[PDB]
């Protein structure tokens, strides 16, 4: 999920953009 | 707790990458 | 209108506290 | 939508609630 | 204390409440 | 311990939220 | 009431990093 | 209250000193 | 004045976010 | 300044990032 | 863990808050 | 540093304002 991948690790805001409408 | 602490700032970084569009908060 | 986008800020960490695991969708328009 | 509802007079906790999944 | 009990575990918004005054 | 100053930092936010016009103390000691 | 509601965010998060130890009462009445 | 007082004009941090406990 | 504030509390965690690695000077005036 | 450009207008994420080092 | 990133948010913001109309410099390296 | 001064123990606000322009 979102929290597994993006809080042992820091996302980019590519990854983060993965999750806009 | 840390995933909590985590999760809080996540939605901001959200709420400002996706703009107008908008995004879908799942943590589930 | 950066009013509107400073109280968006706010509703989105208010509505992770309220929502917890069932989680949202935030749509501005 | 949520921005007119709760920007314009403050929402209670209860009101959020409604915007969860 | 809060801390204690809240940093320790999560606290749910109804656990908060009792430390309103 | 700075983990315990950032788990403070949130609590007295969702304090504020969840306690309203009725405010709140936070009386870490 | 919204601007106030918005300050009030804020004003918690300093009174937090200012007061330290001590802690602090929030009382908007 | 603090918020008359802080939120028409910019509190210093030696203003909101006064708050504390 | 207080809105301004309020604004640059913002602005500087969206310089965090986007600058990263980086980093960043903000200077308001 | 970055005040008086983007507190009244909303900057996006791609504007903010001239302000980088 | 990401603990240095979220440090880092705590970081500006209390730095924001502390030096007024000076500004400051971030820089995580 | 000031991730490397502050992260692991907390810096004072007057710690801080040595990072300040
Ligand atoms: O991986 C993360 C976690 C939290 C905020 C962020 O920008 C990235
Ligand atoms: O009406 C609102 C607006 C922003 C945050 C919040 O908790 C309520
Ligand atoms: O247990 C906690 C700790 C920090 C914020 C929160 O909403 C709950
Ligand atoms: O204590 C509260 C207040 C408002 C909503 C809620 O879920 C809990
Ligand atoms: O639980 C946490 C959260 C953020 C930083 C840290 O060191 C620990
Ligand atoms: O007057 C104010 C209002 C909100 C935050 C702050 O640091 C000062
Ligand atoms: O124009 C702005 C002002 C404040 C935060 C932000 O992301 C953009
Ligand atoms: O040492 C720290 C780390 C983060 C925020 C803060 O006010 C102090
Ligand atoms: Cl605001
Ligand atoms: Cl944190
Ligand atoms: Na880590
Ligand atoms: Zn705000
Ligand atoms: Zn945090």
């Amino acid at each position: 999920g979102i929290v597994e991948q993006c809080c042992t690790s820091i996302c980019s805001l590519y990854q983060l953009e993965n999750y806009c409408n | 707790v840390n995933q909590h602490l985590c999760g809080s700032h996540l939605v901001e970084a959200l709420y400002l990458v996706c703009g107008e569009r908008g995004f879908f908060y799942t943590p589930k």
